[PDB]
């Protein structure tokens, strides 16, 4: 097992340390290599340790701005990337001797802007107006000006699940980010059942039940 | 450093297919007994997944139907019955002589039946109203191709500013897509005008699907 810290996030200039703590082998044995992947971009190797020597080598990208060191006496590899910049936002990852495959971390998202953490607002998307009777009616959320990543989204405390997409967030010009959150539903159903989102940031403590309701003309 | 070349860049193939994908060296990468090469994927999300090592060795789990093929500078990765489960780019990479490098990767999407959008408007909301602000959505979901176009109008004119578009993933199972069409105004704007509608043309109608509102 490689079980890898929290989620960081951090201002431009700052630097970032994530650690990787093993177990099930001797982890001086195998080299530990660090790779990193942007929201929805590939795989960016970053560099590798050898834990019984420390000795390191680094991608040329991240040359003289990585460090990559181990404390043996608690089996723990560490990434520590300086002079953060927008562009280093992703989510980093130790494997263990990744050439020769073959044992993952979990992951560690790393977000780096001038934004400060914020929890959203939570605007309905009332449900949509049918000029003709009968119908499919869509409504859902609208969970904007958040930061950092992530946020999870239920519907009815996870009782409403057929029909439900919550899309990936949009990185706004501001910073910061908004998602929305929709459900497809019989437009019969408006009349009698209550439609309620349950929207939790956790990296601000936040936590929201926002009631969707028809217009008042609906 | 060696320079892994993968092509194509992406691929369309429908359910059932069979696909094939390359990857080119720039110099040889046997040695020992094997070459040092090993294939991964990657889905939406995902930390990248390893299929096949030593060019044609399978990981334990992964089916049959990846077949990794190659030796020198010239080597493959084969994709019998592909699924909407297989949408995910795949990378290959050497072990061979550090750096350990990655191909650039080939993003593997299925194609299927044109469909048309399920298209939802929805008013802004009592909520955001109160303050200020005034967004108005529309979702177009479960649709195919991915190319779309969405047009505001309010009270009849097209309106270009101040709107947010977003397409999910293609769909892991269904290999639709979905996006959504935020029109966000002032709460004076909006109550400034009547009509208000988003029009989608996709290639699945001749004329384009009209979703709209009066206030």
């Amino acid at each position: 097992q490689l079980v890898q810290s929290g989620a960081e996030v951090k201002k431009p200039g700052a630097t970032v340390k994530i650690s990787c703590k093993v177990s099930g082998y001797t982890f001086t044995d195998y080299y530990i290599n660090w790779m990193q992947q942007a929201p929805g971009k590939g795989l960016e190797w970053i560099g590798r340790i050898y834990p019984g020597y420390g000795n390191t080598k680094y991608n040329d990208k991240f040359k003289g701005r990585v460090t990559l060191t181990a404390d043996t006496s608690t089996d723990t590899a560490y990434m520590e990337l300086s002079s953060l910049r927008s562009e280093d936002t992703a989510v980093y990852f130790c494997a263990r001797s990744l050439t020769f495959f073959d044992v993952w971390g979990q992951g560690t998202m790393v977000t780096v802007s001038s934004a400060s953490t914020k929890g959203p607002s939570v605007f309905p998307l009332a449900p949509s107006s049918k000029s003709t009777s009968g119908g499919t009616a869509a409504l859902g959320c609208l969970v904007k000006d958040y930061f950092p990543e992530p946020v999870t989204v239920s519907w009815n405390s996870g009782a409403l699940t057929s029909g439900v997409h919550t899309f990936p967030a949009v990185l706004q010009s501001s910073g910061l980010y908004s998602l929305s959150s929709v459900v497809t539903v019989p437009s019969s159903s408006l009349g009698t059942q209550t439609y309620i989102c349950n929207v939790n940031h956790k990296p601000s403590n936040t936590k929201v039940d926002k009631r969707v309701e028809p217009k008042s003309c609906d | 450093d060696i320079e892994l070349t993968q092509s194509p860049a992406s691929l369309a193939v429908s359910l059932g297919q069979r696909a094939t994908i390359s990857c080119k060296a720039s110099q040889s990468v046997d040695y020992d007994g094997d070459s040092y090469m090993n294939w991964y994927q990657q889905k939406p999300g995902q930390p990248p997944k390893l299929l096949i090592y030593a060019a044609s060795n399978l990981e334990s789990g992964i089916p049959v139907r990846f077949s990794g093929s190659g030796s020198g500078t010239d080597f493959t990765l084969n994709i019998h019955p592909v699924e909407e489960e297989d949408a995910a780019t795949y990378y290959c990479q050497q072990s061979n002589e550090d750096p350990f490098t990655f191909g650039s990767g080939t993003k593997l999407e299925i194609e299927r039946a044109d469909a048309a959008p399920t298209v939802s408007i929805f008013p802004p909301s009592s909520e955001q109203l109160t303050s200020g602000g005034a967004s108005v959505v529309c979702f177009l979901n479960n649709f195919y191709p991915k190319d779309i176009n969405v047009k505001w109008k309010i009270d009849g004119s097209e309106r270009q500013n101040g709107v947010l578009n977003s397409w999910t993933d293609q769909d892991s199972k269904d290999s639709t897509y979905s996006m959504s069409s935020t029109l966000t105004l002032t709460k004076d704007e909006y109550e400034r005008h009547n009509s208000y509608t988003c029009e989608a043309t996709h290639k699945t109608s001749t004329s384009p699907i009209v979703k709209s509102f009066n206030r």
